[PDB]
């Protein structure tokens, strides 16, 4: 039951040095022999090792990073931190914090591949401001509609930066939910949708909600979909 | 620094095929190799250590081998939840270093699109903007055409499309098309029509509305 | 207590000795693997040398160890120590507490030459590498 | 000497069971030193074992190894088709070196009796002065069979050998082929030669005949 | 990569020597031992000998003490079997595999074999004798039929059907060992009992050691 969470803000501006912390719960940093890593995906691209630390506070970076990452441990509140420095556009990436093991060459190690992983957090390298999205209905009507089955959704619009989580009904709906990809608009706003199938037959008798959050502008909205007769 | 080379870049295959994704080390890395497979918008998840041991709670369906510095991945038989990048890592020493990524893709039957419209929201055109949303639910291959006629004017530039990753269960895809005007070219027009050209499709079929009618 | 230079993977000390180096390997799970190297460098020595391991021991240490190869740790690796170290006058020692197994060796006087020799400790599915060193003389 | 006894000598199963291969030594086996091998025909052994539970590299998961002392276990948790061979397992702990017998883990299907046919001499063979009587099991299973030369309902002995084929990999079959060499002048000699055969699939011994120059 | 390659095959008459050789690569060849095992045709494994690199100490089996000898080139990493007085029953696979430096162990690193056989014969091509399908080699709607490939040395024969494009219903057979030192083997098809009056069936029988190639038609009755 080891849980890794990463936290910290979503959009940092270039030049500026980029801060991520992960906090450990289910275990305890101070008593394990396991190292405590950061990696990241830049958006489309494959995954890249930033460096560990162990529980006494040693620290140990990729020289490709050129002395760019800082890694840092806090103990006594199960927490391990990140810290990139004069960031570029090329650093918006999502970046995930992880278990693992040390390296070859060590006196006394643990070898072991990362598999404690948080959820990862997208930072966003850009001078742009936050923006919250506006979230729209896309109601079922006959046109949205086929045999027993009808098409709804919302569309989340003018957002910046990503990313934006949406469900439906609080995560009580899953099934046959889409939720696309964003587009970068021509304003430099993102833009997507979200929609699922459902019954007919249910559009009568069951409230579908979307439930748009975007972290980086901490707006929360729910939209009720209202079904057309038509 | 240890280059992991993973191979191949992409990978397309059928429900029930077998499939290998190799890696070779430039140096020894011993059996300390990783495989991880990343499913769409989730970190990516252990599968199998020290090149040929199996996480707990994988399918039997996965397994590796190795043979000095060459290093497989086997899905004896494929899945359409297998559907994810996979990739490679060395855990032998620092820097950790990963393969480039086998994006694997699934070949399936032919399956047209439902093709649905929605109107702007009142909402929406409240705050001066109508954006028309046609979509394209559940179809095989995912190449496909989508054109906005309004009152029957082909448009351009002023719509934008995206694409679902391929379904775990049915290994389809979805599209989404979003025509976007003022709110004052909008009224303006009545008819707003999306045309879909797909290979499921017998003949290329119009989706459309009258505006204010529904 | 007796010094023994080398690899206690037990989740006890014990009540004889006091091994240099320690990792729990009931703190790692099945994924991981532990390596523990031991240097030693002296003109002449006067050591115990040996590993504490809750679990099996391969292959037959001290009598048997490997030889170290940039391969993996094969049946044909196995060596006698004897003929690793090239000194003929090697005490071996075993002792037993609860399911920790105790292998030891003593080595007194010179190496003629550098060696290097590994002890697997395997538990369960996990495993974990006790790799020693002797320095010659310079 | 350590005698090592691998019982029983063959296992039939079907892909996806579990596979618990047996080697018993007639002393305990210093330190586990013992292996297991895995022999297909015209290939050289393959470790999969070593130090009684160690998988060897590049092993997949699904062989396991367990034991101490005098008993020993191999075991594959779901066996899959490239699997069917012969097992060995070896000890290395006293001197001389020794080996099990072997085990052959083999294909079950339904039992399958074999279709009989007998081939008198050609008449280019009987020219040169020997005379070679063929007789065909064709696809039986299980591999087990018997065959006996009958000339003129008297039991032939020393003068027939045969051969069988590696179970078809399609149909998990086998086949066996007889022949009885005798001098011309002892096959003119004689009229009628029978081909009898015992095999599970039969409730009775079937005997296939004929008559020289019918 | 750790890597064994043994010679090929060899052909030896009784009560000759052979001196089988296995070249070793991508490991110290010093540093090991070399160790040899044995496999009689359709028999189980046998430990053989050892011999250190290392050291130049060796261990041999007891039946083969005195008998077979082993020996080293350090500088081509090749180790050499030399077996004295062959008979009959040393007919088989001879292996090595990367052995213990001090005392007699093998592992998983094999080199591909070297098949010795003992033989007073020579040299000798395949007689080709029909097995035509007749009443007596028909099962219910299927007939068998095939070539009988007699009297030949060495192995191996390699035998298709129609030049190839007949593959379905093939069955050859493993040789045999007669007693004059010569193999035979056979060759069988099951084919439609509709095809017989109308369908041609070859058999292409090849023995490369003699250069002898022969088609032989296969008609019914
Ligand atoms: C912890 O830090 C010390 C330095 O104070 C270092 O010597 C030691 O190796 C570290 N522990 C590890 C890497 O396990």
């Amino acid at each position: 039951q080891l849980q890794l969470q990463e936290s910290g803000p979503g959009l940092v501006k270039p030049s500026e040095t980029l801060s991520l912390t992960c906090t450990v719960s289910g275990g305890s940093i101070s008593r394990s022999p396991y190292y405590w890593g950061w990696i990241r995906q830049p958006p489309g691209k494959g995954l890249e090792w930033f460096g560990s630390v162990y529980n006494n506070g040693s620290t140990y970076y990729n020289p490709s990073l050129k002395s760019r990452v800082t890694i840092s441990v806090d103990t006594s509140k199960n927490q391990f931190s990140l810290k990139l420095s004069s960031v570029t556009a090329a650093d918006t990436a999502l970046y995930y914090c992880a278990r693992h093991g040390g390296s070859t060459g060590m006196k006394v190690v643990v070898i072991a591949p990362p598999d404690y992983w948080g959820q990862g957090t997208l930072v966003t390298v850009s001078s742009a401001s936050t923006k919250g999205p506006s979230v729209f209905p896309l109601a079922p009507s006959s046109k949205s509609t086929s045999g027993g089955t009808a098409a709804l959704g919302c569309l989340v619009k003018d957002y910046f930066p990503e990313p934006v989580t949406v469900s439906w009904n609080s995560g009580a709906l899953t099934s046959g939910v889409h939720t696309f990809p964003a587009v970068l608009q021509s304003s430099g706003l993102y833009s997507l949708s979200s929609v699922v199938t459902v019954p007919s037959s249910s559009l009568g008798t069951q409230t579908y909600i979307c439930n748009v959050n975007h972290k980086p502008s901490n707006t929360k909205v729910d939209k009720k979909v209202e079904p057309k007769s038509c | 620094d240890i280059q992991m080379t993973q191979s191949p870049a992409t990978l397309s295959a059928s429900v029930g095929d077998r499939v290998t994704i190799t890696c070779r080390a430039s140096q020894s890395i011993s059996i300390w190799l990783a495989w991880y497979q990343q499913k769409p918008g989730e970190a990516p998840k252990l599968l199998i250590y020290k090149a040929s041991s199996l996480q707990s709670g994988v399918p039997s369906r996965f397994s590796g081998s190795a043979s000095g510095t060459k290093f497989s991945l086997t899905i004896s038989s494929l899945q359409p939840d297998d559907f994810a990048t996979f990739y490679c890592q060395q855990y032998h020493s620092y820097p950790y270093t990963f393969g480039q990524g086998t994006k694997l893709e699934i070949k399936r039957t032919v399956a047209a699109p439902s093709v649905f419209i929605f109107p702007p929201s009142d909402e929406q055109l409240k705050s001066g903007t109508a954006s028309v949303v046609c979509l394209l639910n559940n179809f095989y291959p995912r190449e496909a055409k989508v054109q906005w006629k309004v009152d029957n004017a082909l448009q351009s530039g002023n719509s934008q499309e995206s694409v679902t990753e391929q379904d775990s269960k049915d290994s389809t895809y979805s599209l989404s098309s979003t025509l976007t005007l003022s709110k004052a070219d909008y009224e303006k027009h009545k008819v707003y029509a999306c045309e879909v050209t797909h290979q499921g499709l017998s003949s290329p079929v119009t989706k459309s509305f009258n505006r204010g009618e529904c | 207590k007796k010094v023994i230079h080398g690899c206690n993977f037990s989740s006890n000390v014990s009540s004889k000795y006091t091994f240099t180096d320690s990792l729990d390997i009931s703190l790692v799970d099945d994924s991981a693997h532990i390596s523990c190297n031991v240097h030693l460098s002296e003109p002449k020595y006067n050591h115990l040398v040996g590993l504490n391991c809750p679990g099996d021991i391969i292959p037959d240490c001290f009598f048997q160890v490997y030889q170290p190869e940039s391969e993996e740790l094969e049946p044909s690796n196995i060596v006698y120590l004897d003929s690793q170290i090239n000194i003929g006058d090697i005490e071996y020692y075993e002792d037993a507490e609860g399911d920790d197994k105790i292998k030891l060796f003593l080595i007194v006087g010179s190496v003629p030459k550098t060696t290097s020799f590994t002890c697997i400790c395997k538990k369960d599915k996990k495993s974990a590498y006790m790799t020693v060193t002797i320095d010659s003389a310079g």
